[PDB]
């Protein structure tokens, strides 16, 4: 009953591993098996979605046995070499799927359902290197007792106790299985829930999920997951021991492996253009509570276009990112509440300054012989890889920052480095930085040297700054306070949505996919005026400071 | 097929149904809910059979393990007869919703050790999920064939049966229906209605096996009708010998007036409202009555009359909380998370000023602490949240309340408010010390009610006119007889809502326009010389 | 697995010019040097030969144990030479030059 539904479903997968699509014959399975073993990458896909259409109930089957399923996928599945020679060499299998478009939400996925499937998504909290603690395996004598397929798996020992000449264990003994034993690469990561499908009060929940060695630098620490019985032995028998079940059982047990609505959004751009002054109104657009510092904004309305190169040739990595830094406020009703305005906005993350715990960013040891509380973790910025990073408070970077931000911005990438754990990562996103002076602005009379006192190498690396001064236009200065109360006035006006300010700056991401081809004689026009521009900025203007 | 020993019909009133059919249709969303939405876990309200007999209620408490069954057996059975093209493979659970609140529940006794209680408090703690087997099943010899017979509940999956065969995990998981259950280890904390703090107030242990966990939001106002069970604590694991002692634990089970507002609108128009109000609201407050402004219009040498008007604010409003530093780490008000090495099981702890929302937190002495702590306070104050930052989290927490205090490089600006206590210096303010407090020293229900309901309808708006006149004024007056020039005045309009919310008054009139100017002038005098 | 290579290799516990004066190169001078090829492992022994990637690991408890047998036997005065015989096996072809960083191979 079991035998034959086991060997079927092994039966109707292993037959459907290859395809009657993809032309016929067997020179796919020459070009996978080039593409699989020449570079080692072990990466193979088969489409779930025409499985299911072949046998849903195997859809079922799988989704409702996976903790009987994987044992039997694999050992039995490896049977696709057909070469007894490459057999005892292969360790484990690697298989994965891609633009799977049946899902479930994580709300829904209770921890009542273990057993079923899941989708890893979330952050990235708490990297974990690997530790090869003993897992499973065997000591029994071949002379004594044969094997068979049921011991350990977990850290448990035998429980049988029957041939007591090894079984006394009342002795320390060192013999490890080393030939027969499931030590392959495993690591532990604790997913954190999406903080932008959480609501305001949170309280998120921490996953616990073991990550095999397709999760091995494969992931990035701080973004989101995107991939019979005889003679009567009876009870009774002394023995039981409660040390081995408080430990796990408490915990989380799964294993998961890795038309005319856009037409309609973009009609505006190119219907609107026949109206004048196009471009003027564009910049108003995207900040309707700001008064006055329209040169503030300018800075930031611009920073929102991006554009980084990849590397093909192997040469050096072209910077695309803005990095611009304004000065402001003397530190008092700070102008850097204009920051608050970016947070409306996705992929952004709310620095609460530096002056913090800030456990992230300055990852320690996490083996203290049972366990430790700072982790190796550095998403304290990287938390916006692939967006874009709004820092406050950015002149508390006296000692610890000063050194771990300039490492951040040239190399785009933290080196890491505890005697434990060594490895690179990858922190593309621009930085939106204010900073102000100390005790209040004088620099207007004194210059510069040693009176701004902060950190020149830092500054220095910064595209742009910005000077807020105040005049003495009683238009705009009476207006100031109004467009704010405005809001309050909302009994007999109400505005109406015509169009998200944000969604429809997330078509230009999309667009960048797309080739501009863009030609050489549009560009060098402005690299011609350019030569004129280093000239003219010594032709004696109102300095602010030498740069070049 | 049923048994006589406990006498329990359906509902008792199958028969006085049908009438009840057509004598009572001759509140829709309740019956609507069901019908359209479709949604499990039946909500049934307060039982109001109560007010009708006793009897029918006082057979629904004595024994409710056997009577709540009785509720989700009945209503399934009648749905599964009438719809037989509805979801069946979907449970629904009869709850009470809103029960009777157990009189004394301070004095909650032991005799009634099987009835629904009330309890009413706070959550301080709450545990990660904790899985549990439910309706396990034995594993027989004979060709490993199990029969259906542990259908009816009754059995109970004692412990130490799974010491042998250990495959149970692995393959009567699924097909002996033992998947793990959801139970969550919450610490309630008994509210004492301000207790004259006699005795300690009692914990109670709120864990119970019902997979209605995380639906309800800990960390709120706790009024969760549960029941009461009580279980024998091993003395030693190794031994089977069993203490006369029982843990208490609560089963998880849940899911005129307006006359006395209209006459304090005609007195308001009197002009001596003001003297009024002032001298009888908070009559046990001393001198340096500029301090008030502070207290009065928010709310509706050190220790100088001052941290005693704290404890006002601790005696007048009981949400909220008091505490100092030099005593306390940066640690030691919040990220406390930490595990009991003793049974190993970690705790997510949390903190005082996380817990601060929707109050007025009690700090002072803030000059003494370090420089270390003073962080988290910063973001609250320039963000209005608080952010906690450890490994196991990383997120913001809601902080939208208020917090105010007093003080004795221009920096300082992080500060709300910042006001000096002066010394006039004069010794016959003094003399009125001994005559105020010294020869002096059912109306409390008033008080209460004036916060909660009146002023949850309450909503000023403000009007044109009454905008503008903040920013003429400082511009002129400024240089007139010789800092304002930041937007911190504007920021004042908060403030200018308390204006309003006085009198109930959406509207603004001569009073309230010259209170607001005065301010200026008291907060210069002491950012002056 | 096997049994007709491994009592006959047991029991071996109870171009060769140059092993005859290699054998006799460690003295009281204490060089230190133990130099093997690979092609002489198979010359000599062949069933070790195809032996060698399949359980080299036993090799190592024989090694330590074979070699006092001789020496003892010849000269008990040369003992006291740092107490210790290490094996030195040569290379066994295969090579991996860039895909040995790998851990699935172990």
């Amino acid at each position: 009953v079991r035998d034959e539904v086991a060997e079927k479903c092994q039966k109707l997968f292993l037959d459907f591993l290859e395809e009657f699509q993809s032309s016929d014959g067997e020179i796919k399975y020459l070009q996978l098996a080039e593409e699989l073993i020449r570079p080692e990458r072990n990466t193979l896909v088969v489409s779930f979605v025409d499985l299911e259409q072949f046998n849903q109930q195997l859809s079922t089957t799988i989704q409702e046995e996976f903790y009987r399923v994987y044992p039997y996928l694999c050992r039995a599945l490896k049977t696709f070499v057909k070469d007894r020679k490459e057999i005892p060499l292969a360790k484990d299998f690697y298989v994965a799927f891609q633009d799977l478009p049946t899902r479930h939400k994580i709300r829904e996925l209770t921890s009542s359902r273990i057993g079923l499937l899941t989708r890893i998504s979330g952050q990235v909290v708490r990297t974990h290197p690997v530790h090869p603690e003993l897992v499973s395996g065997t000591f029994l004598c071949l002379d004594c007792q044969t094997v068979i397929r049921d011991v350990e798996q977990q850290f448990k020992y035998t429980q049988p106790n029957i041939c007591r000449n090894p079984v006394c264990a009342n002795r320390r003994r060192f013999l490890l299985d080393t030939n027969k034993s499931r030590f392959v690469d495993f690591q532990k990561v604790r997913i954190q829930e999406t903080q932008a499908e959480l609501p305001r009060g949170s309280i998120p929940r921490s996953l616990e999920v073991i990550l095999r060695a397709e999760a091995v630098e494969s992931a990035q620490a701080g973004d989101k997951c995107d991939f019979g019985v005889d003679g009567y032995e009876t009870e009774g028998i002394r023995g039981l021991r409660a040390l081995g079940v408080r430990d796990l059982s408490y915990r989380l047990v799964f294993l998961a492996c890795c038309n005319q609505m856009t037409v309609k959004e973009w009609e505006k751009v190119f219907e609107m253009s026949q109206d004048k002054n196009l471009y003027h109104n564009l910049c108003t657009s995207l900040f309707p509570t700001i008064h006055g510092n329209d040169e503030v904004k300018r800075g930031v309305l611009l920073m929102l276009f991006g554009g980084v190169p990849k590397t093909t040739g192997e040469g050096t990595s072209l910077r695309g990112d803005i990095n611009v830094c304004i000065v402001g406020d003397p530190s008092t009703a700070k102008s850097q509440f204009l920051k608050h305005v970016e947070e409306f906005s996705p992929r952004a993350v709310y620095t609460s300054g530096k002056a913090s715990s800030a456990a992230g960013l300055t990852a320690a040891v996490v083996r203290d012989e049972e366990s430790h509380e700072f982790v190796i973790e550095a998403g304290a910025l990287m938390l916006a890889d692939n967006g874009v990073c709004c820092i406050d408070e950015f002149d508390k970077m006296d000692v610890r920052d000063q050194v771990a931000i300039h490492e951040a911005m040239e190399q785009q990438t933290i080196s890491i480095t505890k005697a434990g754990v060594k490895a690179t990562l990858n922190a593309r996103t621009s930085i939106l930085a204010a900073a102000n002076p100390i005790s209040g602005h004088y620099d207007r009379s004194k210059s510069l040297k040693q009176n701004i006192n902060l950190s020149a190498p830092i500054m220095s690396r910064f595209d742009l700054f910005f000077i807020l001064v105040d005049e003495c236009n009683e238009v705009t200065d009476y207006a100031i306070a109004r467009r704010i109360v405005d809001l309050h006035s909302r009994i007999e006006e109400s505005i109406d949505r015509v169009y998200s300010l944000d969604d429809i700056r997330r078509y230009l991401l999309f667009a960048r996919q797309f080739k501009p081809k863009i030609s050489k004689e549009s560009e060098d026009f402005i690299v011609e005026q350019y030569k004129h521009l280093r000239q003219r900025d010594g032709s004696g203007v109102t300095k602010s400071s030498w740069r070049i | 097929l049923v048994i006589w020993g406990t006498d329990v019909n359906v509902a008792a009133c199958k028969e006085n149904f049908q009438r009840f059919l057509q004598r009572f249709i001759d509140y829709m969303q309740r019956l609507g809910e069901i019908n359209v939405i479709g949604e499990p876990f039946l909500n049934v309200n307060c039982e109001h059979i109560k007010s009708f007999d006793k009897n029918l209620y006082r057979q629904l408490i004595s024994y409710p393990q056997e009577v709540i069954p009785t509720f989700d057996m009945a209503v399934n059975e009648i749905f599964f007869d009438r719809y037989p093209d509805s979801i069946l493979e979907h449970q629904i659970q009869v709850r009470p919703f809103n029960a009777l609140k157990t009189k004394n529940m301070r004095n909650l006794n032991p005799e009634d050790i099987d009835q629904l209680i009330t309890i009413s408090g706070m959550v301080i703690r709450t545990s990660q999920l904790i899985p549990e087997m439910q309706e396990a099943f034995f594993q027989c010899q004979v060709c490993a064939h199990t029969t259906r017979v542990e259908m009816d509940r009754g059995r109970i999956a004692e412990p130490s049966v799974c010491g042998r065969c250990h495959t149970t995990h692995s393959m009567a998981l699924i097909h002996n229906r033992s998947l793990f259950s959801d139970k969550q280890m919450i610490k309630l904390q008994e509210s004492p209605e301000d207790m004259p703090a006699g005795q300690t107030p009692h914990t109670v242990i709120l864990f119970a096996h019902n997979d209605l966990v995380d639906k309800v939001q800990p960390g709120d106002r706790v009024n969760v009708t549960g029941i009461y069970r009580a279980v024998p604590i091993r003395v030693n694991p190794r031994v089977s010998n069993v203490k006369s002692v029982y843990k208490t634990h609560i089963d998880v089970i849940h899911y005129f007036s307006e006359k006395r507002v209209e006459l304090l609108k005609e007195l308001s128009r009197k002009p001596d409202i003001y003297e009024r109000l002032a001298s009888a609201l908070a009559p046990s407050i001393y001198e340096h009555e500029d301090i008030k402004k502070g207290i009065l219009l928010q709310l509706f040498d050190p220790g100088t009359s001052k941290s005693q008007l704290l404890q006002y604010v601790y005696n007048l409003v009981p949400r909220g909380q008091y505490t100092s530093g030099k005593g306390s780490s940066a640690v030691g008000l919040t990220a406390y998370v930490m595990k009991d090495p003793e049974t190993r099981q970690l705790v997510l702890q949390t903190g005082a000023l996380v817990l601060s929302d929707n109050g007025i937190c009690c700090i002072d002495e803030f000059d003494k602490m370090n420089e270390s702590t003073r962080s988290v306070l910063h973001e609250v104050m320039e963000q209005q949240t608080l952010s906690i930052a450890k490994a196991g989290i990383i997120c913001q927490l809601n902080a939208r309340t208020s917090v105010l205090a007093a003080a004795n490089h221009t920096l300082l600006s992080r500060f709300d408010l910042i006001f000096l206590l002066l010394d006039p210096q004069d010794e016959a303010y003094d003399r009125r010390l001994a005559h105020h407090l010294v020869a002096l020293y059912l109306d409390m229900a008033v008080l209460k009610d004036y916060i909660a309901y009146a002023h949850s309808t309450i909503m000023p708006r403000l009007s044109e006119e009454a905008s503008q006149a903040l920013i003429e004024a400082y511009v002129d007056m400024r240089k007139i007889g010789s800092s304002a020039y930041p937007r911190q005045l504007e920021s004042l309009i908060r403030l200018a809502e308390a204006h309003a919310k006085v009198r109930l008054s959406n509207k603004v009139e001569a009073i309230d326009v010259e209170e607001a100017k005065r301010l200026h002038r008291e907060a210069l005098k002491q950012s002056a010389t | 697995p096997r049994l007709e290579i491994h009592h006959r290799f047991k029991n071996f516990l109870r171009g060769h010019n140059v092993f005859k004066e290699r054998i006799s190169d460690m003295c009281k001078e204490n060089r230190e040097s133990l130099v093997v090829n690979y092609e002489d492992l198979a010359a000599r022994e062949h069933v070790l030969a195809y032996f060698l990637p399949e359980a080299p690991a036993e090799l190592l408890q024989i090694f330590d144990e074979a070699a006092l047998e001789v020496v003892l036997a010849m000269y008990p005065k040369y003992d006291r030479i740092t107490n210790h015989i290490h094996v030195r096996i040569s290379h066994l072809p295969l090579v991996e030059e860039l895909r040995s960083l790998r851990q699935l191979h172990l």
